[PDB]
């Protein structure tokens, strides 16, 4: 259940706000285009005060759309309900084993006209031939999934559409905007039109292996793996005509198909050996990987009968389009490991891996990665005999490299695509290569060509991350006070990004490149305390607090002024943290004209506007009056886990926190401005009604206005907020039924649990959004209550 | 296990090392034409209609001020920010046009004339297109980057500047492209999308015309009118060139803006928007999407100004009311008026694009803003709602060709160069004005019965042929540009070319504000608002290689 | 100069369910067996394709619908059937002499 | 577990109980037009070209005798079997045309005129189409089943006969359909696929014309020419009817068979073959597939006869060589000739469909049979190989409309009724012949320079206007039919309507055999070969309800 949401204006508040923004601009508020009539005037000090307002019964002169106070968020949401059932059975026998599971999972989502279900079956087994020198086995699982996904941004568009538009027209048809109201369709009606777009997803993945043990410590193992999934769906387009919103009479169906087959193979040889004190393990291996993908669809317009039963491509009468493509990649992997321990006192492990990937040219295809890990168990040492309050004190130190390779399969190519212009696109922007070069005006295949999607890179290589951590884990008393203190230093080199191109280079200038170096070093320190009370209670309290600081070290000169990694194109983020931002500094609100003249000259400066600071003291506010105003690095992040057992009950709480952290958001452009938006008359947040006014002089929120002359949409501390938080991820209580009563039923264990996710959140007072951990959203994560059982025979 | 890492090949594409192949060269050529239809969107129309809202011809329209407020800033010249997404987009989008023109040029450079005899013709076609895009960037930004080396590798694009060339040398580099087109395009192009030699001449003249009004100062003020630049305008508007490709005035003015009448003798070069063409919804002119009237549900952008409407009045013997036109608003009953009005702006009481089944009204049905932006409609790019050329996608659009160069423009540009030369060929310049002005008075083919049905008193007359002082001549030329090219998105560029953009736009601001309240706080600042700022994001990525415009840093 | 590619897809899902109850019994000579049952059956089928003409490069790697420049056609349909089944059996043998 | 047996519903179709719904009635109407384009194939063309091979106008063509030998039997009248698949197919295919016309009629019968005012117009359209199909069946088989009850349920089709009506009553039932069309079709059809009132009149006249030559005996011999049936031909060829729909002769004869010139004033009703239309390869005239010349690789069927070529000669003052035309073969140099020849048959030495880039030659390139079937090509349904209307599927085809009724046919059918009435309106009948014959002599628009380039001596003159005896008049009318309608697949039907089919086809057999060896054993048997046998498979399935034709059992 969605607990809260950004409160948006109702039909009267929306009418009040637009009035304020009108009189704030010295404009006749009764000349609005939306049918509000305002009874107003000036007070004793000569300042606009709104006395009353009326609204038509209908929004349009033809009386097809009645005036409403719709709460759109409540209209497209509901209580989600989830139900899972899993039944498993396993069989252990001298010469083999086998396992079998059936599961079902059904989600009716919190969003109307959505749902999701997963049948699943797993079946694994092993067979001891040549008893304990030659073993054969298998794992396999099988999933069928089917779902109607919500449309993208359905929630936000429900907060965007004004409350005056009704859900239903005067007859029973879908409501919509008339006249000047926003060119945004009915979100409920969009869901209903989406309700039949259901995909069916089948996935199988398993593996078969042979394990040969030729003498005592030796092992040869080969494994073959397979992961094949396919998704199928029809996406239905139905006509609509709801006020000014219109499809004309469009109808179509797209029958989409997708395939992903992934196979894997490995061989591995391991040898273990033990001589009194010395223990040693060696291991070598290899792993080939391949994945092949393909998708394709059929689209066709115009259908006599607007039902899924009727609407197959065979039945369409309008035009058709055919889509589809494929991609793939392969991976070779050679690796080895060496473990050694002197007296369970000194550990040493070495590791070496060559990875090759078809996403790079032959000249960078493989990269080699080593590691050294070292260990000293202090308390085992002889001189540590005297400290009885110290069960363990291990000291580990590591150094290793790993690679990043997650990039496009065509990252290295200059790609020309035919792109005739057969795919939908918004408001233009087909970038089709077809043109009426003859002047015909159409009615046939046009001549066409090729356009560039990206420029290749003959020198694209692996991103390499070198990592170093030293650790101290411990336990004192009699395993009642366990803890660990770690220190890590990860540094990434030749970071991979799809990086766009300069403007003058034009179409398809995007490039996949290796670009610079980062550094991330920090401190982790977990501590625990477990102990029973001898009064019937066990507690097990496990904490964690971490800190980290991040910093960019090198960057190509072109990328640093670009601003991909931070700095907003005005300052280089080198020596700063990844994602930090430069912007203007919001210094409050001009409250008098004298305060406007008494400030560096800035264009939109007026009473009620935002005063922006003159960082360099030249007497004007321009593009240089910016500095560092946002750092995502939290000062620290913590987590505490409480576990209690008492009279067979058990109680669990998981808390996680983040303290002293900047967040940055656009939310405030919807909540704090009538006009901080490219499209007009959208619904806005309720913070507007405390906007600045002569009647309302001591407020952080600038005066409502129909025009953003002051560019208050500029990157500024107005959008930076204290995003510190602390929340209960999970609380859970359960009863375990004592075996005295449970084995009554020829059943070992029988347990009932009740659990809750995302229930509580404690935010900063000067945070004004919904959820500080996800500051971009105007809605929180919904709470989950669950009831469950774990019967066990 | 290395043969294994090479097996999978890109699917469905051509790679960079195969695309210069001869078999694809004509594909690349078509592709460069294609982006003139497919490379814009509703906020970035290659007609530049979005930015001509600065001019005294139009309002922004839409629901109100909040609807594209970034374009309300432009329309009142206050609140424009260097960071604005629309400025950055139009800059980005026209340089994408140049990419395809250059990519084809790079391949065309490698062909053998002996085995591919259309080489220089196709090369001419591509530099024409390259000129068209640089020309528009130049109108928009003044300080443009000249991207005219097609063999330049991707890394050298990082070191380009918009100050490598002086203002005059930039105009020359645009002219040099058009020059090559003139010397190499054929006289007739059966395939009418391709420009003919006369189209190149006409664009070459247009660019030497704009280059003539020098801004060789550090700012945007005029530093003279260069004689020899004008003499190139005269040379390439030569009627003997235009005759050789068959170009001429249409017998009725309306024919330039009607689907039935595409590719007539007055369409010197046009963008061939098309329908029923294999594309997802037609290569329609999606860029005009916002311009359709409210009677289609949306969106009512690009609305004519009461000023422009008034500019069509005439003076009892058929001439502009030069100093009085805008004192009183037009009254069909008592006023003489110019026929071009009824092909430019749709007024209430009169048929929308000649279809008496749709009579415009002072209605919530015809103005999204309930009177804020008035009640006038742009005809030249809309069509009969009953046209078979009209389709809906995200927005309503049509297959109506967009004429980049109308033959009237050749005639009036020729007269402008003659007036401004002052070699006693002013009379020649007035008979060219007369050619354009006479056609107007006869263009009642589609509205002949408005005297009876509505009381319109048409009267337009040619000018008496005699000696005129030059400022008087210019006054008549400017005015003929006004009534011939309204809502064709050239008005503001003229005003800037003439160096009087601050004066008349400001006067218009005070003048229009009484009728339309968005202008109540308007204000054009000289030596700043004549051009768009170069986009902050573009300056940022250059590493100090681009410089901004005067008045912007 | 025709060139085209058709990307065809077909699906057949068939599910089955039964319950069956059997009872056997032996009394010296007489042996008897009874059995009752039921079986629901369903099969759902669907196919569909995309066709497109004109390809610059005449190879499978190149020839996907995205890459075609000529006209397109879209095909596809589905059908299905269901079966219900009730049944019973009775076996009897006197002296392994009479069945 | 019975809710379970009902869940699955047909996908992608409409079921029989929903298809009579109003929302689909215009769909059914279009569907009945559609089958005239989509319901035939290469061996069953709705032009009936395949069966006009029996006539003295054409040979079968192709590789040789073995190529469609079933059509060699027809062409020589020997070896035709009642079982032949082609006869059965053409019978089956035209009754499928009637199915769609009736299915729409069944739905149209249930509409309310008050709510659907085009009801009777659409009904008229459907009975027209129903007449067209019965008419062709009647020409082909004489003893047809009259399927004109649209409310008849599927089982009653098993008890129908082709002898429920006498020969004369069958013709009347076809006329009754056309009669309703005349009384209800509009005078103009903006949508040119739909027949106009004059098209109905013209077809009504054509059917009363064929009905006039009575075969009321038990056999195919003529039993008289009925006066009142002729008087209906005169009534419905009335120029005052034809004027009201705008129909008239084209100023050049070639225009009836050129893509540039579809739906002219002489195309009274035509089949609207189309291209770039959403269908898999275009609604082209696939039925003409076999007719294209060898220069396209295949297949060289439907070749003009040396007889027909010779029929175009003229007599030093511009008239047919009535009794001498075929003695010597045409020699372009020394002979006068009729311009229609060069729009009918392509001869060697001359441009194929007016394209001097393809000159026909006595070549393996131009006759698949290396001389067996001569070297002549049918122009009227082929096109310029450079046409944009020509596409390849299984066979080469085009979007060229097939004209079912040419306005010349109205004029000549009118003259035929007048000659055969003999009310001293014979002169009227000759001035109508003259209208058609004068147009021919002026139809050199596309071949004016053949006198210079090849030495063609055009001469065609009208007839002196005076009294003519009736057999002389008929002789001139038949001849004008010959040179006007060659290779339009009406020649044999005329010959049968006139009752002289055995006489002239046999004479032609002896005459043509010296030039083409397939006729060496030919032989038409009277009172048998005038019509196709009713297909054995059709008689078989009737359970004794159909009777065969005279001479066939
Ligand atoms: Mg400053
Ligand atoms: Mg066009
Ligand atoms: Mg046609």
């Amino acid at each position: 259940m969605y607990q809260s949401k950004m409160n948006v204006l109702n039909t009267e508040q929306y009418g009040r706000a637009m009035w304020q923004a009108y009189v704030n601009d010295g404009e006749n508020p009764n000349g609005n285009a939306l049918g509000y009539a305002y009874n107003w005037g000036y007070n004793a000090d000569g300042n606009p005060v709104l006395y009353g307002m009326t609204l038509s019964k209908y929004l349009d002169s033809k009386n097809t759309m009645p005036v409403a106070d719709t709460d759109w968020f409540d209209e497209i949401t509901r209580t989600g309900v989830i139900q899972q059932y899993n039944l498993s059975v396993s069989n252990g026998s001298e010469k083999g084993s086998s396992f079998f599971s059936l599961g079902y999972y059904k989600n009716l989502g919190v969003i109307k006209d959505t749902d999701f279900d997963r049948f699943s079956a797993r079946m694994n087994s092993d067979y001891k031939l040549i008893d304990d020198i030659l073993t054969i086995g298998q794992h396999f699982t099988l999933n069928r999934t089917s779902e109607v996904q919500a449309p993208g941004g359905i929630i936000e568009t429900a907060l965007d559409i004004p409350s005056a538009i009704p859900v239903y027209a005067s007859d029973g048809s879908w409501g919509g905007p008339v006249g000047g109201w926003p060119d945004r369709r009915n979100p409920r009606a969009v869901l209903e039109y989406n309700k039949d777009n259901r995909y069916t997803y089948w996935r199988m993945f398993g593996d078969a292996y042979v394990n040969l043990t030729p003498f005592k410590g030796f092992n040869l193992r080969s494994t073959f793996g397979l992961d094949y999934a396919n998704k199928q769906a029809r996406y239905f387009t139905y006509p609509y005509q709801e006020g000014t919103q219109t499809n004309n009479g469009k109808s179509a169906v797209e029958a989409k198909q997708e395939h992903w087959t992934k196979w894997m193979w490995n061989a591995i040889a391991t040898y273990q050996l033990e001589v009194g004190k010395h223990r040693g393990d060696v291991m070598i291996g290899m792993e080939l990987n391949r994945e092949d993908d393909s998708h394709f669809s059929g689209y066709k317009e115009d259908f006599s009968i607007l039902t899924p039963d009727y609407m197959w491509p065979d039945a369409g009468s309008g035009t058709a389009q055919a889509y589809g493509a494929g991609e793939g990649y392969s991976l070779v992997s050679f690796f080895g490991k060496m473990n050694y321990s002197y007296a369970d006192r000194y550990l040493l492990s070495l590791t070496l891996r060559r990875d090759g990937s078809s996403r790079f040219g032959k000249n960078h295809r493989y990269a080699t990665f080593p590691s050294v890990s070292l260990g000293w168990r202090i308390t085992q040492e002889n001189f540590m005999k005297e400290l009885t309050w110290l069960d363990d004190l291990k000291l580990r130190a590591s150094w290793g490299q790993t690679g990043n390779q997650e990039i496009s399969n065509l990252a290295r190519y200059t790609i020309y695509a035919p792109n005739y212009g057969t795919t939908d696109s918004f408001g233009g922007q087909s970038y089709g290569t077809a043109y009426d070069i003859t002047g015909s005006n159409g009615g046939g295949v046009l001549p066409s060509g090729f356009k560039r999607n990206q420029i290749g890179n003959d020198n694209i290589k692996w991103e390499t991350t070198t990592q170093t951590n030293v650790g101290i884990d411990f336990s004192l008393f009699k395993q009642s006070l366990y803890g660990s203190l770690e220190y890590y230093y990860k540094k990434a080199t030749d970071i991979l990004t799809e990086m766009a191109g300069v403007g003058v280079l034009g179409e398809g200038g995007s490039r996949w490149i290796n670009s610079g170096a980062m550094k991330n070093q920090g401190f982790e320190f977990n501590l625990g305390y477990r102990n029973k009370t001898a009064f019937g209670l066990t507690y097990d309290l496990n904490g964690n607090i971490s800190t980290y600081r991040n910093e960019i070290l090198e960057l190509p000169e072109t990328v640093a002024a670009n601003g991909k990694f931070g700095g907003n194109g005005v300052k280089s983020v080198v020596g700063h943290t990844y994602g930090a931002q430069v912007g203007y500094i919001a210094d409050g609100i001009f409250k008098s004209q004298d305060e406007v003249d008494n400030h560096a000259t800035q264009e939109g400066a007026a009473v009620g506007r935002i005063r922006y600071r003159d960082i360099d003291h030249n007497g004007v506010i321009d593009e240089r009056d910016q500095n560092w105003i946002y750092d995502p690095t939290p000062s620290f992040s913590y987590g505490l886990n409480i576990y209690l057992e008492y009279k067979n009950f058990d109680l669990t709480m998981f808390w996680q926190g983040v303290q002293g952290v900047d967040i940055i958001s656009d939310v405030k452009k919807k909540s704090d401005f009538w006009s901080a938006s490219n499209v007009g008359f959208l619904n806005k947040g309720t913070r507007l009604l405390n906007a600045w006014s002569p009647t309302n002089p001591n407020s952080d929120i600038p005066a409502l206005t129909r025009s953003d002359t002051n560019n208050e949409q500029r990157v500024s501390t107005y959008f930076v907020e204290n995003g510190s938080f602390l929340k209960l991820r999970n609380i859970q209580l359960g009863y375990t039924v004592p075996a005295v009563i449970s084995k009554k039923m020829r059943m070992d264990r029988l347990r009932f649990y009740c659990s809750a996710q995302n229930l509580l959140t404690i935010k900063s007072k000067n945070f004004t959004g919904e959820d500080p951990e996800n500051p971009n959203f105007s809605y929180p994560i919904p709470v989950n209550i669950t009831f469950g059982l774990n019967i066990g025979f | 296990c290395d043969d294994f890492l090479d097996r999978q090949v890109p699917q469905g594409i051509v790679t960079g090392d195969q695309i210069a192949s001869p078999e694809y060269v004509d594909n690349l050529v078509i592709s460069a034409y294609a982006i003139w239809a497919t490379g814009d969107d509703i906020n970035s129309s290659f007609s530049l209609w979005n930015y001509d809202v600065r001019s005294d011809d139009c309002y922004k329209g839409g629901s109100g001020t909040e609807d594209g407020g970034v374009f309300n800033a432009l329309e009142i010249s206050k609140g424009i920010n260097t960071t604005d997404w629309n400025i950055n987009d139009i800059w980005k989008r026209l340089y994408q046009c140049i990419t395809r023109a250059n990519t084809a040029l790079q391949s065309l450079d490698q062909m053998d004339e002996k085995t591919y005899p259309l080489k220089n013709q196709r090369i001419a076609e591509m530099r024409f297109l390259r000129g068209h895009a640089h020309f528009m960037l130049k109108q928009l930004f003044k300080k443009i980057v000249i991207v005219n080396d097609e063999n330049m590798e991707p890394d050298a694009y990082n070191e380009l500047s918009n100050t490598t060339y002086t203002n005059d040398e930039q105009w020359q580099k645009i002219a040099d492209d058009f020059q090559f087109a003139y010397d190499n395009l054929p006289e007739v192009q059966i395939e009418k999308g391709r420009p003919a030699q006369a189209a190149a001449a006409a664009y070459l003249a247009k660019t030497y015309l704009y280059k003539a009004y020098r801004q060789d100062g550090a700012d945007n003020a005029l530093t003279g009118i260069n004689e020899e630049d004008l003499k190139q305008v005269v040379k390439y508007t030569d009627p003997l060139i235009m005759a050789k490709g068959g170009y001429g005035l249409e017998t009725d003015y309306s024919m330039n803006f009607l689907p039935q009448y595409e590719n007539g003798a007055e369409s010197v070069w046009a963008i061939q928007y098309s329908i029923n063409d294999g594309t997802y919804n037609g290569n329609l002119n999606w860029g005009m999407g916002l311009t359709t009237p409210q009677i289609l549900g949306c969106c009512d952008f690009h609305k004519p100004s009461q000023n422009l409407v008034n500019a069509f009045k005439t003076d009892s013997q058929g001439k502009p009311l030069f100093s009085t036109y805008d004192n009183e608003n037009y009254e069909v009953a008592t006023d003489n008026v110019d026929p071009r009005l009824f092909h430019t702006v749709g007024m209430p009481g009169f048929p929308y694009k000649y279809n008496e089944g749709y009579i415009i009204q002072k209605n919530d049905d015809w103005s999204r803003s309930k009177g804020l932006y008035g009640y006038y409609v742009s005809l030249k790019e809309n069509v009969d709602p009953d046209c078979d050329c009209l389709k809906k996608g995200s927005y309503w659009a049509s297959s109506l060709n967009h004429i980049v160069i109308r033959y009237a423009d050749v005639l009036l540009m020729r007269a402008e160069a003659l007036i401004q030369l002052n070699d006693g060929r002013i009379t020649d310049a007035i008979s060219l004005i007369n050619e354009v002005r006479s056609r107007a008075a006869g263009s009642t083919m589609l509205i002949f019965n408005y005297k009876e049905d509505y009381g319109v008193n048409f009267k337009v007359t040619p000018y008496d042929l005699k000696a005129y002082a030059q400022d008087e001549a210019m006054k008549m030329l400017k005015w003929e540009r006004r009534v011939e090219f309204g809502m064709e998105s050239s008005r503001f560029f003229d005003l800037v070319r003439w160096g009087e953009a601050k004066d008349v736009i400001n006067a218009y601001y005070v003048t229009e504000a009484s009728r339309c309240s968005i202008y109540k706080n308007a204000g054009f600042t000289e030596n700043k608002n004549e051009y768009l700022p170069v986009p902050f994001e573009q300056i940022s990525a250059s590493n100090g290689n681009y410089t901004q415009n005067f008045g912007w840093a």
